[PDB]
């Protein structure tokens, strides 16, 4: 009865689990099967667990939220704009955060700053997940405006500033300056300028996870079906 | 909570084509081994079906070539299907912010009249 | 007329489209153009847009002592005004003059949305 | 009960012909929130998208399917639909087999090649479906 | 076969869940956590 | 079977955990003593 045809049909039915008709009797034959039996328990106990390993650690893994907290934490490599208030900002910092991210920064190597914020936009777009360029709210939301919309600002504001007219100490321009940006505040005009510039711009397992395991089922299922029409034909004949 | 939610490791969608799949193999093992040289009528091939996919087996098993390619290719279907459902659910069983709050305005926010 | 410096930075100055075709403070466009009209408007005087040589926005470098991009442009005279995206901070309170703030903002992250 | 049998076989071919058909046609396969040209509550089918509610309701779009040879046999595969073209095309060979059967009763070839066609039209119906979700 | 098929998966998934997440340090870790509460001598 | 289909169980649950676990200072030096440390000597 063990053939060569039922052997290869017992061994697939024992690796799957499923039973079979026949069973080994001679002592030979009892000996290739249990080692069989117990390859099949390894190897299909080791798939079960290294996807329950493979899906869980998938989850649990935590987007960033201010990463910050434990700064890059990772290859995130966050760096800033060279001579900008925000390396300023970070270089005399003395909050703990900050100065971990400070010392990390100065130190790293290759140079995490960049000399533009288009620079360090596109470095971010081209790291796929690999920079961050720590800038400012404003300049932030203005790119997430706009396409290719595949950059999100994280987090909250780590501080809290604004920008403002400069004029050469001494200068005679300071006041009417002054004047002049609070008659435009109180007008409404830097309101629509911001709004014109800035708003006007603008789990279970899917199918697609297991969709390659239906398309052998119906792939098996088709081939059967000429399998069968063959010897139709060549038992006919 | 939920009452059935045993099904939720796996899709709806999966749910849904695993009965069709069930199906289309009863009826193609029903196929095969009628018209074919060398006790699988149409009843029989869902009840094996139904049991190769549960892991519970069957007194018959098919013995022809054809029909032990759909046996074959099904009973791998079920081994990766089931895996998946343990694995997933192991996952499951292992393992938010104003912001979020005021981002959406589906859900309404108001304040005190003359405050 | 004075020389008011400003830097290239997406939406407050930049070149407009086909700029060839135009020339002078008229080459550029966005919130710091029109602001920086309407503050001459209002104070009553004439400016020509230049912009920053370095790039840079300010620092005083620690070694030399020396201040860079617009706010060194401020310092040392080359410039009476900069209508540029300019942070108010301490190191430059002490050496320019900075009106009320026209803007609000903080330090934020970005990271790829993908 | 033959004459039964064949009445459930010519009843269910037509039904399985139309109903097939009729959703390859139809547009109301999925109800998913798109953009017909704000975003807003739309039908789809597997040709075209259309706006459920808003102004431009009634309104609609062909769909665009195409925008590593993994998504692109699969975007090419659901852009023409063949596979739920198939099914319908094996469901008409498959009826056409069971009306010839009374027509020509010497050959008994004629009524098995026909539940070969609705077997396949089936299996071609289920792997429509997978490419769709996927 | 599918109540036998449903439990003996739930009862391998919840004992990997209770094998896996079983599985101090700092000043955070007694001021981060509830469970364990901390005290000190008075008047000292 | 009892006996079986804990242990089977027990297998691919404790493997699971295995694999999903690693899948996952001078203070410190000062405050173990498995690992020595030493300097050079008249340094």
């Amino acid at each position: 009865e063990f053939g060569i045809f039922n052997s290869l049909w017992f061994s697939l039915g024992a690796f799957m689990q499923q039973g079979c008709d026949i069973s080994p009797r001679s002592l030979s034959g009892r000996i290739v099967g249990g080692v069989w039996w117990f390859f099949t328990l390894i190897i299909i106990s080791s798939y079960t667990a290294n996807l329950a390993a493979f899906l869980t650690v998938e989850r649990m893994v935590s987007p960033i939220e201010s990463a910050e907290d434990l700064a890059k934490q990772t290859e995130i490599a966050y760096g800033t704009l060279e001579a900008g208030s925000t390396k300023e900002f970070f270089r005399r910092s003395k909050i703990a955060v900050f100065e971990k991210m400070w010392t990390y920064m100065k130190s790293a190597e290759p140079s995490v700053f960049v000399r533009t914020t288009e620079e360090g936009m596109i470095r971010v777009r081209k790291s796929k997940g690999k920079y961050a360029y720590l800038l400012e709210s404003t300049m932030n939301e203005y790119i997430e405006q706009r396409k290719p919309c595949d950059t999100m600002k994280v987090g909250g504001n780590l501080d809290s500033k604004g920008y403002g007219i400069a004029t050469p100490k001494g200068s005679a321009l300071r006041g009417p300056v002054n004047l002049a940006v609070l008659k435009l505040s109180e007008q409404g005009v830097l309101d629509k300028l911001k709004s014109k510039w800035w708003y006007d711009k603008g789990s279970a397992l899917s199918l697609s996870n297991v969709a390659g395991v239906f398309y052998i089922l119906i792939g098996g299922l088709g081939l059967a079906m000429l399998v069968a029409l063959i010897e139709f034909c060549y038992k006919s004949r | 909570p939920g009452v059935f939610s045993f099904l939720d490791p796996l899709a709806y969608e999966i749910w849904m084509c695993i009965v069709f799949a069930y199906i289309g193999v009863s009826v193609v093992l029903f196929l095969v081994s009628r018209f074919s040289p060398y006790e699988f009528g149409i009843f029989n091939s869902l009840w094996f079906s139904l049991g190769a996919f549960m892991q519970q087996g069957c007194d018959i098993s098919p013995r022809s070539l054809s029909g032990r390619i759909v046996g074959g290719v099904w009973w791998f279907f079920t081994l990766i299907i089931i895996s998946s459902y343990t694995a997933n659910l192991a996952a499951f069983l292992t393992v938010e912010s104003a912001e979020d709050l005021a981002k959406q305005t589906e859900i309404a926010y108001g304040t005190l009249e003359a405050g | 007329t004075y020389i008011v410096t400003t830097i290239l930075e997406d939406p407050y100055v930049m070149l407009k489209k086909n700029a060839n075709q135009f020339e002078g403070n008229d080459r550029y466009e966005g919130y710091c153009v029109e602001l920086a009209a309407e503050i001459a408007k209002h104070v009553g005087y004439s400016y020509r847009l230049e912009i920053v040589s370095d790039g840079k926005y300010g620092a005083r470098d620690p070694d030399t002592k020396a201040w860079n991009g617009m706010v060194g442009e401020l310092v040392y005279g080359r410039a009476d005004v900069a209508v540029a995206p300019l942070t108010i901070t301490l190191v430059r309170e002490e050496v320019i003059d900075f009106s009320k703030p026209f803007m609000s903002l903080g330090i934020s992250i970005m990271i790829k949305k993908p | 009960d033959r004459g039964i049998q064949m009445l459930i076989t010519t009843v269910g071919a037509f039904a399985a012909f139309s109903l097939m058909t009729i959703a390859v046609g139809t547009d109301y396969w999925l109800y998913s929130r798109g953009v017909c040209r704000e975003e807003v509550m739309t039908h789809s089918g597997l040709w075209r998208t259309c706006c459920l509610e808003g102004a431009f309701r009634g309104v609609c779009k062909k769909i665009d399917h195409f925008p590593d040879t993994a998504e692109y046999l699969l975007r090419a595969v659901r852009a023409s639909s063949v596979f739920p073209i198939l099914s319908v095309t094996l469901l008409f060979f498959g009826g056409l087999c069971v009306a010839a059967s009374e027509f020509h009763r010497s050959r008994h070839s004629v009524i098995l090649s026909a539940g070969i066609f609705f077997v396949s039209a089936g299996l071609s119906n289920i792997i429509g479906i997978i490419v769709y979700i996927s």
